[PDB]
């Protein structure tokens, strides 16, 4: 018995050692994290607004702004972790998950799932739900790259392939350091929003439709931004 | 319409030879599988009967 | 087997690997919590917390403590009800359904209070 | 004298020799461990003046391995010499493997890389752990433990999911003993499991396997700038 | 002993010292018992070698 | 599509052929379990008597 | 190193501090998961796995054991065998085929059998 | 360094001073390693530690 | 209120129902604190606890 004692507490200190390790590289990386979400804020700014001024000028028959006649299905985004020790984020992030796809059920919708991080793919592998595709291995530090490339499958998939008629995201937003909360969000269609009160080449038209998908990418790339400051 | 009605047979007819080789194929499987449930239920019918006459006697 | 049926021995020894899952998992349960758990176990440890927690009953004699009438759960309801929660039928329901309730309709009860 | 006293009794099980007329007598002590410490003085002396162990563990019973052998603690210092040879080649390297797939159990809980061969071993652990599972007074003729046996150690049961060893295990002896006995006639008679045999009984356990029937909201908009559409 | 666990993984012969050794309700003397029950089989066939 | 039907035609027979020998060996099957589990009744009650 | 030569010494050392690593490793492991370990560390306990292993030898007296005949290692292919291991020239094959096999020919021919 | 040992495997997230007084505390490590029957005169570690 | 508010010290949020006990917990802990040498008559003890 002081024999199996004495190696638990030398177990025990050992992992006491490791977790403090961790929690201190994890306020490392919360700072790292919260800089790097701050440092893409201004692009964000600056392609929203000309993105409204665009709009402005714009048709606004792009697909990505009109409703389909009937939607069927609906793409969901889960952005989740990639490695554990993160306590509840993934089980928050896919609790969310599972209410929206209520909430699609509720409307008639089919969710079907591209997920960022190998904890989710577990998760949705256990209770045999397809995942369209995957990416792993960047959701503690993302790079556009990544945004970009999970944009486009995003956007192709709604362009359509059988393809999905709406396109949502799931992820963690970082309210707060001390609060973290899992949010869901329509990515596509969006809403064109109307508030009260330039030039272009080589046209309005075509531009805004050139702009869209940087801006879908620039909006996962803060998603995934923001979901790994939630993680660390 | 001659044009027409051929588009419309190449079509159906890759649709429905895929489709039909592939519902062949389920066909198939599924009643090969429904034969051998239906063989084991006899078996632990079998099983039951057996556990019964010697319970039984 | 041979003396309380084939049923009601299935019943108690899948109660027995839930609650003895549990116990081996007790010290990562302790650091860590369910949340570094796999899927399966993660599913298998709120089970048992709920079978536990379901083994507590209500008893006659207990009246003079805390103020609760007893109960008295026969024993094809005890055995279909951890049936039921062995299956899954009831992870759904808060935990804090299933202390000192003691029955199925009880459970019930409680679970709609909550 | 507490050594002695088993040394004594237990030393008096032996097997004579021929000029003895070969009598023998077989001993199966049995030692009750408090609270699951074989380390403790009586276990220990006894295991010490014993030929092996069983170690049964509550925490293996309650898991569902019944009867309960810890694989990687027990051990028989006689080993094959008290085996047929068709259980000694069927199973000759079955404990070592089973202690094995259950330091890898340990080891891969939380390892989300396996490897290949890791987990084909845990799959390959996992069902020979089924099959070790037995009800009470449910004994096997040693025939039955070779065929049996045989559907692990080969692999022939690395097709059937694990939650269904037990059914099917239970159900080809059966098929067997009713059909293809001829396979337990040679095991019994001849103590071996000649080529010619496992040939058979590899075709008759494909063959059953065939029949074998397994259980298995926030919105993203666009600001237009203007105030109505 | 008729248990494949101890007829595979910790044969006893005859002539040896098994211990089966365990804790409370761990199944030992269910084990001694199946392995005196599975000597009936031996038993009825007359012949003192076996 | 045409070469797809007779496909189909032969699959289904097929299956028939092979369901109707499924079945008959899992009679034949049943029938050995069956006198064995009696078999076994009569020697448990010759040992009981 | 004086006796038994500073090769003998080296391979031998390095092997205990590779053992006693994945030792105080091993409360880490079964907890926190290896994934969580460094690469180094990783890597250390991949090697340590397969010299624990390759020290186990299928000895003549325990032919009855494991119902494989007996072997014998030369102290020099020992030490060439276990030098490579140290430095991770086998750090490819499965861990199964280290485990009783008493040699590098022996460990060849398991690791094709895998 | 004793205390920095838990953070090898994470040094590109510490401090500079950290990580220097953690390649200081191995490279004292390997210092006073010392073979057997090779006893150091005391300008011998004087200039060692130093 | 004491194993909420252990739950507490690391959960992100809880329910309004949830801060509702917490706060409520908190308050009979900071009542049922009483300083020493000042045992108070049953009468005051009941007009505390309501
Ligand atoms: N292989 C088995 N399969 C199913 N149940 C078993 C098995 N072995 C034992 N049991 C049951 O588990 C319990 C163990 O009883 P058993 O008499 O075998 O234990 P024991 O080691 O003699 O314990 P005790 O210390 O109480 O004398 C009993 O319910 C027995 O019926
Ligand atoms: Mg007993």
């Amino acid at each position: 018995t002081l024999r199996e004692l004495r190696g638990r507490i030398r177990s025990a200190g050992s992992i006491k050692k490791i977790t403090k390790a961790q929690e201190l590289i994890a306020t490392s990386r919360i700072a790292k994290a919260q800089a790097r979400v701050e440092a893409a804020r201004p692009y964000a700014a600056e392609i929203t607004n000309m993105l409204t001024e665009l709009a402005g000028a714009s048709a606004l028959d792009h697909p990505l702004l009109v409703e389909r006649k009937q939607p069927k299905r609906a793409g969901v985004l889960v952005v989740s972790s990639d490695r554990g020790l993160c306590g509840a984020y993934n089980a928050n992030v896919l609790r969310r998950a599972e209410e929206l796809f209520s909430l699609l059920r509720d409307e008639g919708k089919d969710p079907v799932l591209y997920v960022v991080g190998r904890k989710a793919l577990g998760y949705f592998s256990f209770r045999q739900r397809t995942v369209v595709e995957s990416w792993t291995g960047f959701s503690e530090r993302p790079t556009y790259e990544n945004a970009r490339e999970i944009a486009d499958t995003l956007v192709n998939a709604f362009m359509a392939i059988l393809g999905v008629d709406e396109l949502h995201i799931v992820f963690t937003e970082f309210r707060s350091m001390l609060s973290q909360t899992a949010v869901a969000r329509r990515a596509a269609p969006m809403e064109v929003e109307y508030v009260g009160e330039y030039s272009f080449e080589p046209d309005p038209e075509t531009l805004f439709d050139a702009l869209l998908p940087r801006y879908i990418a620039t909006r996962v790339y803060a998603a995934l931004l923001e979901a790994a400051a939630s993680e660390s | 319409a001659e044009r027409e009605a051929m588009l419309a047979k190449t079509a159906a007819d890759n649709r429905k030879s895929a489709e039909q080789v592939a519902a062949a194929q389920a066909d198939y499987e599924k009643e090969m599988a429904e034969a051998r449930a239906q063989a084991s239920a006899l078996r632990d019918e079998a099983r039951a009967a057996g556990r019964s006459v010697v319970d039984e006697k | 087997p041979a003396i309380v049926g084939d049923e009601h021995y299935r019943v108690a020894q899948e109660v027995i690997r839930i609650l003895q899952r549990y116990k081996d998992l007790q010290d990562i349960i302790a650091i860590l919590g369910i949340d570094e758990l796999s899927e399966e176990d993660k599913q298998l440890v709120n089970r048992a917390r709920r079978i536990e927690r379901f083994l507590s009953q209500n008893m006659m004699a207990a009246e003079q403590f805390t103020g609760q009438p007893g109960s008295t759960v026969p024993l094809k309801e005890t055995i279909e009800a951890f049936d039921k929660l062995t299956k899954g039928e009831f992870d759904h329901l808060p935990e804090q359904a299933f202390f000192l309730i003691g029955g199925l309709d009880d459970l019930a009860k409680k679970a709609e209070s909550l | 004298d507490v050594f002695y006293l088993h040394s004594r009794l237990l030393e008096r099980c032996a097997k004579l020799s021929d000029e003895l007329g070969g009598g023998s007598m077989t001993g199966l002590p049995i030692i009750e461990t408090k609270a699951n410490d074989i380390s403790a003085f009586i276990p220990t002396n006894v295991i010490s003046i014993t030929d092996g162990q069983c170690f049964l563990e509550s925490d293996l019973f309650n898991q569902g391995v019944r009867p309960a052998i810890n694989v990687g603690v027990s051990v028989s210092r006689v080993g094959g010499a008290a085996q047929i040879k068709a259980m000694k080649e069927v199973a000759g390297s079955l404990r070592l493997d089973l202690s094995q797939y259950r330091e890898l159990e340990a080891f891969a809980a939380f390892a989300s890389d396996l490897d290949a061969a890791s987990k084909a071993q845990l799959d390959r652990g996992a069902r020979l752990v089924e099959l070790l599972k037995q009800p009470q007074y449910s004994p096997l003729a040693v025939e039955e433990q070779v065929v049996a046996i045989f559907l692990g150690t080969q692999g022939h049961l690395d097709s059937v999911p694990v939650e269904d060893v037990q059914r099917f295990e239970s159900e080809l002896l059966e098929h067997v003993k009713a059909s293809h006995s001829d396979i337990f006639d040679g095991i019994r008679e001849t103590k071996k499991l000649s080529e010619e045999a496992e040939e058979k009984l590899v075709s008759v356990i494909n063959e059953f396997k065939k029949g074998f029937q397994a259980s298995d909201l926030e919105k993203e908009s666009v600001k237009v700038r203007k105030p109505a559409p | 002993t008729g248990i494949k666990a101890i007829d595979a993984m910790t044969p006893i012969g005859r002539g040896q010292r098994q211990l089966i050794i365990g804790d409370r309700k761990t199944g030992k003397t269910a084990v001694c018992v199946d392995t005196i029950l599975n000597q009936r089989e031996a038993w009825l066939t007359g012949d003192p070698k076996q | 599509l045409a070469d797809a039907d007779a496909m189909h035609a032969k699959a289904l027979a097929d299956a028939k052929a092979e369901s109707e020998k499924v079945t008959e060996e899992a009679k034949q099957d049943s029938e050995r379990i069956a006198a064995q589990l009696s078999e076994q009744a009569g020697s448990e009650a010759e040992r009981i008597k």
